[PDB]
């Protein structure tokens, strides 16, 4: 459950993120490739060398669900229902994956606003993203 | 220093069941929470109780503004106002259970987190002084390793853990604190392993009296779920007599005036 | 394991680690992020907010001892488990730690060294970490 | 008999489906166990019958001790009632690790109840815990629940405010439970597993629930279980004929 305080410390490190998004998604990817390994099975098509375009691209589109899902936290499960069917349903992603690119995300985050991430907003994000990676699982079967 | 294989031995017990205290506490301590968790079950219980026979308590009240109303004109002796009340009875007397009985799952509540909150302390200030009482000891071990002193005394110090093989007690510090006060540089901290135990003890007690605290809470908790449902149940009868009543009482009202 | 040249990236960066403070960051936003961890530290007194958390001197103190063990590991990462066994057999058989816990804690030590290194904790470096606290948690387990 | 733990959890099973997905099950008697409609069709077709289903199933109690399985049978109004049951070709051996669950004569699920929920379900690393794991869970105000996943209590106001996206069976039949005192909850693998209430006049374990919705994952507040109390009947008969 997020409090009003969780969302309110979400809206501001998302904030300061602001255009760097794309990037930052672009990062946590490469982060969750190299550092585990077994996530790179669900993109055999991909080109998934350090800087490949396809990586960039894809680190835009997963950046841009979250700005929305922070757009409309109060939502969420509205807000992500097509991306819901598809990781669930037509991807099958193990649950176990979303809880390591969550991982890979708070890094790139303290690692390039270490004056926004505190622990409290370290806390917010967490909650944030465990929301974000139960909505789009509470489909798998 | 240590010198000798007993001696390294009596020490290292020692250092070991001192480290062990916090250990041991911190599990036994964990076991109230349980309790914690049942009283505050209690408390919403309550809660949800007080909500549901407050239609039942409302007509009792209107009961009595009526009454009072009645021995104002020198009308409570009225028949019907009499068997009224009579009919309430039961449910006057279960409104008087519900109150003390409630009471008393709120007292229990208080005492099972003013003993846990004693444990919780108790544990802390163990851990202070059987952390620091254990590194100690491990100064004089460590020495022992090396130089002087026999070729057992050193071997002896450095096969010794830093932890028990199980949990302690009171039974167990205070065999290995009278071993240890046969040894010399051991004997210079004797009211601080003192000190220790008593917070073992202390926190141990707090503990068992959590748990019988919390017997007695669950007690008075099934009294107080009976008697509720005993007055949600009456409240249809409540409502219909505490309206019969305010009749009884509005006809007197009239009788006075059209008398004047 | 870990290439020769991962365990040079480590130690190269673990020699700038502030020795005295980041065990009692990392055990202080576990914490925060995880209150579950609490019921094994209520002993440390006042953990009732995230200063309360971060500025007790319980939390800091614990934290150097916790980083003190991990600087261990370091020096010794062919054997993890000899030197871990010790260690293993108090959260395991005396403390009934969730093994889970363990990389709940590695994984905020390796946030806590992304907030303070910035974009010097590159992905290769995080890579190389991780294997370090996965390493660290199987020992404990 | 039944309900006496001496290890903590005897009558917890672990059930696996043909694609090695882990769910829970609770032994109450010696021969069958509860599970969940939901658990039960896993990699299986919605038109799968418990003949199906029944040849597919793994399923373990105690230390990793595999108990073959006679038949399966589904509760005839599982729409509702998300319920199944499980019968093993031979009653298992009773120790301190393998036990079952009293079923309860007295309905334990009213608010200022506590129980027991342990499970094979997966942790904070959405990982398939590895050792058996519990949580003490208050029962919740079903108004309360009622409006956090279905919006109001009047049919006609209701629309769809599962905070996880997915909504759980909630009726007559079924109770809701909370999170933690440290906001633990139940996630993906611990439906089947038994809520249970600590009866302390007679000093036995009682099957108050079996988790239903096993969803909450600490994002949606709450714990859906299906009342046993309500289920006592069928089950008896069902025993009674198999
Ligand atoms: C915060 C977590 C995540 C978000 C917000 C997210 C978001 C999405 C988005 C927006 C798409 C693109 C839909 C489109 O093609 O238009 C998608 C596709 C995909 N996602 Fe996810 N995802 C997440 C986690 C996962 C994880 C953990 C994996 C696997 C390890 C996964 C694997 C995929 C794959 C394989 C595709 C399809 C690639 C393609 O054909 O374009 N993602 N992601
Ligand atoms: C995975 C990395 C971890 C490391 C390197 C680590 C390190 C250690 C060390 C070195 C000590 C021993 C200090 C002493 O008493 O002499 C210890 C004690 C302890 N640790 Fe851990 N630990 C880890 C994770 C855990 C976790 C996840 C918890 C539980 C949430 C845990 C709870 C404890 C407790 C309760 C003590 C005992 C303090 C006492 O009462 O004596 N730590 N830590
Ligand atoms: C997973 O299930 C399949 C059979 O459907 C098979 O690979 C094996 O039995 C399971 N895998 C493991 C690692 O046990
Ligand atoms: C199944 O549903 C119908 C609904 O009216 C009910 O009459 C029947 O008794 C139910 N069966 C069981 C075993 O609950």
């Amino acid at each position: 459950v997020l409090s009003p305080a969780d969302k309110t410390n979400v809206k501001a490190a998302w904030g300061k993120v602001g255009a760097h998004a794309g990037e930052y998604g672009a990062e946590a990817l490469e982060r969750m490739f190299l550092s585990f390994p077994t996530t790179k099975t669900y993109f055999p098509h991909f080109d998934l060398s350090h800087g490949s375009a396809q990586v960039k691209g894809h680190g835009k589109k997963v950046a841009d669900a979250l700005t929305n899902a922070v757009a409309h936290v109060d939502d969420m499960p509205n807000a992500l229902s097509a991306l819901s069917d598809l990781h669930a349903h037509k991807l099958r992603v193990d649950p176990v994956n979303f809880k390591l690119l969550s991982h890979c995300l708070l890094v790139t985050l303290a690692a390039h606003l270490p004056a926004e991430f505190t622990p409290a907003v370290h806390a917010s994000l967490d909650k944030f993203l465990a929301s974000v990676s139960t909505v789009l699982t509470s489909k798998y079967r | 220093g240590l010198k000798t294989k007993d001696e390294v031995e009596k020490a290292c017990h020692l250092a070991q069941q001192l480290k062990e205290v916090s250990i041991t506490l911190g599990v036994i301590y964990r076991t109230t929470e349980r309790h914690s968790v049942q009283v505050e079950a209690h408390k919403t219980a309550i809660d949800k109780h007080a909500d549901a026979v407050s239609r039942a308590v409302e007509a009792l009240t209107r009961v009595d503004v009526a009454l009072q109303r009645l021995k104002e004109l020198g009308k409570a002796n009225d028949t019907k106002a009499v068997k009224i009340i009579e009919n309430i009875t039961s449910a006057r007397e279960n409104l008087a259970l519900f109150n003390n009985e409630t009471q008393a799952v709120l007292t229990a509540r208080d005492h099972v987190h003013k003993h846990r909150a004693a444990a919780l302390q108790g544990w802390s200030d163990a851990k202070e002084k059987g952390d620091a009482a254990a590194e100690d000891v491990w100064v004089l071990l460590n020495a022992a390793k090396k130089g002087n002193g026999s070729a057992d005394a050193k071997a002896a110090a450095e096969k010794c853990s830093r932890y028990s093989s199980s949990s302690t007690s009171e039974t167990e510090l205070q065999k290995a604190i009278d071993a240890a006060a046969n040894v010399g540089g051991l004997s210079a901290h004797k009211s601080k392993y003192g000190d220790v135990l008593n917070k073992f003890k202390l926190s141990n007690a707090s503990v068992g009296a959590v748990r019988d605290t919390s017997g007695r809470g669950g007690k008075h908790m099934e009294k107080v779920n009976n008697v509720a449902k005993l007055l949600k149940d009456a409240e249809v009868s409540l409502a219909a007599a505490a309206a019969e009543i305010e009749e009884v009482k509005n006809a007197h009202e009239t009788k006075v005036q059209e008398e004047m | 394991h870990l290439t020769p040249e991962e365990k040079s990236a480590v130690t190269a960066l673990w020699g700038k680690v502030n020795v005295d403070e980041v065990g009692g960051e990392a055990l202080g936003r576990l914490l925060v992020v995880y209150p579950w961890t609490q019921r094994f530290f209520e002993s440390f007194g006042d953990l009732s907010t995230p200063d309360a958390v971060m500025g007790n001197p319980k939390v800091k103190a614990h934290g150097k001892k916790v980083l003190g063990a991990f600087s261990d590991g370091l020096a010794h990462l062919d054997n993890l488990k000899g030197t871990f066994a010790t260690l293993s057999e108090l959260h395991c058989d005396k403390l009934h730690v969730d093994p889970e816990n363990f990389r709940l804690l590695g994984n905020v030590l390796v946030c806590v060294l992304a907030h303070h290194f910035g974009k010097e904790f590159t992905p290769p470096v995080q890579a190389a970490y991780q294997k370090v606290v996965a390493g660290v948690a199987n020992a404990l387990a | 008999v039944c309900g006496k733990p001496k290890g903590s959890f005897p009558w917890q099973a672990k059930m696996v489906s043909h694609h090695n997905l882990t769910t829970g099950a609770t032994l109450i008697n010696e021969q069958w166990l509860l599970t969940t409609a939901k658990n039960l069709f896993l990699n299986h077709s919605e038109n799968a019958t418990a003949k199906d289903i029944a040849p597919t199933l793994t399923l373990y109690v105690g230390k990793k001790q595999l108990v073959e399985i006679e038949k399966v049978v589904l509760h005839p109004n599982y729409s509702q009632v998300d319920i199944g049951l499980i019968k093993l070709k031979q009653k298992v051996s009773v120790n301190e690790r393998v036990m079952p669950i009293c079923l309860p004569s007295k309905d334990y699920a009213e608010v200022g109840r506590v129980g027991y929920v342990s499970g094979w379900g997966r942790n904070a690393n959405f990982k398939f815990t590895d050792h058996l794991k519990y949580v003490m869970l208050p029962v919740a105000d079903q108004d309360q629940c009622i409006r956090h996943y279905e919006g109001s209590t009047v049919p006609e106001k209701k629309t769809p405010k599962s905070p996880v996206g997915v909504q759980p069976i909630l009726n007559e039949h079924t109770f809701c439970a909370g999170m933690s005192k440290y906001q633990e909850d139940t996630c993906y693998g611990d439906a089947g597993s038994a809520f249970a209430v600590h009866d302390l006049e007679e000093d036995t374990w009682y099957a108050t629930g079996i988790l239903s919705f096993d969803k909450s994952c600490a994002v949606a507040e709450y714990g859906v279980y299906v009342k046993v109390t309500s289920i006592q009947d069928w089950v008896q008969k069902t025993i009674a004929e198999n």
